[PDB]
């Protein structure tokens, strides 16, 4: 499952349309969306039966494959391609949004899930904002 | 450029000349109410993020952008699929 | 008279030249937070009716009426008391 992730920043940017200005933790108007940085990768061992015949001789007496004589209850063979997940860094650009007039010294950041709860597996977060001029007043 | 670039929802504050609009499908309210017969390729979703309104009664508000100006906004998509090699759908 | 009669809260829509402000004491949030030592004759209450804010963090928003106009509004009170005939408080 590839789930989305929401960036929130409720002291610098203004609120997007149809969002209520609140300070409850699990609402926090969203400033951008991404994808969770967990990919997949294939490896092609290509043997998968000799490498299963020999693996349960030097590493595994009978802990898996408890019934090594019944044909239905035997251990399933491994595929000729194997797939393992991996974690990569993510570099993203979210475009422009209008920001407030006066910016306080301390700032909040928040990175949530699709069901509005903080993901505990985030190790590094980092942002850069570069203001420009839009229409006059 | 000033004056004619407001974005009124109906009752909140008016924005000015940049917002974002999220077309997600993982809302927990649309699963029980709107989308019941269809799948991820032909779904039906909401734009208002207000949660004072069930999506049957949120199909009435209009996010009317300002007139006397031509609008238009760019599009970014993210799709993710998983089809087998040999299957019946693509005559293989 | 037009123009200079708006009533901005901070982020809602601006009203025009008539509202009402309720000074009640029977809110269930003020009992646990603000009023803890005092009674019905000297209490301390809120005006914002938003309930996205606990009243410790709702003591910051300002309902600023429009300047370049002198404002002023009438007052209506309702009080209800129960004192005995003979008591110690009034030297009887």
């Amino acid at each position: 499952g590839a789930e989305q992730v929401y960036w929130s920043l409720p002291d610098m940017m203004q609120d997007p349309v149809t969002f209520r200005s609140t300070r409850q933790v699990n609402n926090y108007p969203v400033v951008g969306a991404e994808l969770m940085p967990v990919f997949s990768k294939s490896f092609y061992n290509e043997q998968a039966v000799y490498s299963q015949q020999l693996r349960q001789a030097t590493s595994l007496t009978h802990v898996f494959n408890r019934f090594p004589e019944n044909q239905i209850l035997i251990r399933p063979p491994a595929p000729t391609i194997t797939t393992v997940s991996e974690n990569v860094p993510a570099l993203t650009d979210h475009g422009t949004l209008p920001l407030r007039s006066s910016i306080r010294g301390v700032q909040r950041v928040t990175v949530t899930d699709a069901r509005r709860r903080t993901c505990p597996y985030v190790y590094k977060a980092l942002g850069i904002v570069a203001p420009r001029v839009l229409s006059s007043r | 450029t000033e004056g004619r670039n407001s974005i009124r929802y109906s009752e909140l504050s008016p924005l000015y000349d940049t917002t974002k609009l999220y077309l997600v499908d993982n809302k927990s309210a649309d699963i029980a109410s709107l989308n019941y017969q269809n799948d991820h390729s032909n779904f039906l979703t909401t734009v208002v993020q207000n949660n004072d309104f069930t999506p049957t009664e949120a199909s009435t508000q209009t996010i009317n952008f300002d007139e006397r100006s031509r609008w238009g906004g760019q599009l970014k998509t993210i799709m993710h699929t998983n089809m087998p090699n040999v299957n019946e759908y693509m005559f293989s």
